């Protein structure tokens, strides 16, 4: 059988990004830049879509990784920028449906 | 999981596999080498991070960049090719 | 006595104050990421104060 | 007792001035991952300066303690803030061990 | 430079602020049998080796 796959992943009005797609791999796909460039932001907008529950969406630092910090503050909200967004994915599945 | 859904699902159904892995700098290029041959054995979707290019010959690359510009931000989007 | 506790107290947050304004001279323009600078922010809080 | 200490009357804080914006709380969550750690590092040595300037009236005016600071997993950094943090260790004269 | 037991933890960097979740400190595997040293030279501002 023929597993679905992630096409891509959109971001609207982002941090950052105001609208970028990266067309994701069948196998890997890679993300870099210096520090700060927003891979860490990418990961956060696909998980936000992926489980939209605001209870368990908890952006620590890669540093403190489940260790409390005690922010108050989950890290969504800065990632965004005011007004409306979007994080959207396309996926192809084994019935080959879009 | 999926093992256990194999009975709720549809025969004509394999539902999709990914994961992510951030600062994958900690890795060192023969780890990588055996993630990337692993995961893709298993059909697995991989997502990965690093400040340089730690995987410069297999699936699709991307680098960002951000750039300051009139008292905001803007990300740049530049796709990366194994070989020129 | 209560003058003197008083007075000895603002002395010595002023002499921290200070210390820690000039120590923060040397983290001025660290270029992390985007972040451009670092700051120890010192202030006496208003429930100690009044 | 709380009260009895003149440190408790002092409100600290961290602050960074991030990109075009001004002077932010510094909040690990707002952060990341090279730009906490450089943090990190220029709070370590603020520490470590601190505790030498109390430590100094209670020693030989000819002493200098040695200071020395590590960094496992630096390739967390870019080249950019490695050469930052380099720069930093000199002009403190601190020395460094990075993995 | 700190050798103390209850002090010294080295858990992994993975997990650097996490609870124990086992009891050993990750020092005892780092040994070898039998008498191990572990030290540190220094030149003062004195200039004492
Ligand atoms: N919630 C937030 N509030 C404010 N600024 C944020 C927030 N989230 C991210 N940023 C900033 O956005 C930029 C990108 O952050 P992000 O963590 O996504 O980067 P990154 O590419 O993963 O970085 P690194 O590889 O160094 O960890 C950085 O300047 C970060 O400070
Ligand atoms: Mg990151």
């Amino acid at each position: 059988i023929e597993r679905g796959k992630f096409r891509s992943l959109t971001l609207v009005n982002w941090n950052g990004f105001f609208a970028r797609t990266f067309d994701l791999d069948e196998l890997v796909t890679t993300l870099s830049g210096g520090n700060g460039a927003g891979k860490s932001t990418t990961m956060a907008a696909f998980v936000t879509a992926l489980i939209p529950d605001l209870t368990l969406l908890h952006f620590r630092n890669t540093t403190e990784a489940g260790a409390t910090s005690g922010s108050r503050d989950k890290g969504l909200h800065g990632k965004l920028r005011a007004g409306v967004c979007y994080s959207t994915l396309d996926v192809i599945n084994s019935r080959h449906q879009r | 999981w999926e093992e256990e859904s194999r009975r709720l699902r549809g025969k004509d159904i394999s539902p999709c596999r990914l994961l992510f892995l951030d600062q994958a700098a900690r890795l060192d290029a023969k780890s990588i080498a055996t993630l990337f041959e692993l995961c893709e054995r298993l059909q697995m979707q991989l997502i990965i991070a690093a400040p340089e290019n730690i995987s410069p010959e297999k699936g699709t690359t991307y680098k960002l960049v951000r750039k300051v510009f009139k008292n905001h931000e803007h990300v740049h989007v530049v796709g990366l090719r194994g070989f020129g | 006595s209560s003058k003197s506790v008083a007075n000895i107290i603002r002395k010595t947050i002023q002499r921290e104050q200070n210390r820690i304004r000039m120590l923060n001279q040397g983290l001025q323009a660290v270029s992390f990421g985007q972040v451009r600078g670092v700051r120890l922010n010192v202030n006496v809080r208003e429930s100690h104060a009044i | 007792e709380e009260l009895l200490d003149y440190r408790n009357y002092l409100e600290l804080d961290v602050e960074v001035n991030r990109g075009s914006d001004g002077w932010l709380k510094a909040e690990s969550g707002a952060l990341s991952t090279g730009e906490a750690i450089g943090t990190g590092m220029s709070i370590l040595v603020m520490v470590v300066q601190s505790w030498e300037e109390e430590s100094r009236r209670l020693r030989g005016k000819d002493i200098s303690p040695c200071r020395l600071l590590f960094l496992d997993q630096a390739a967390r950094l870019d080249a950019k803030s490695i050469a930052t943090l380099f720069e930093l260790c000199e002009r403190l004269q601190m020395q460094l061990i990075i993995a």
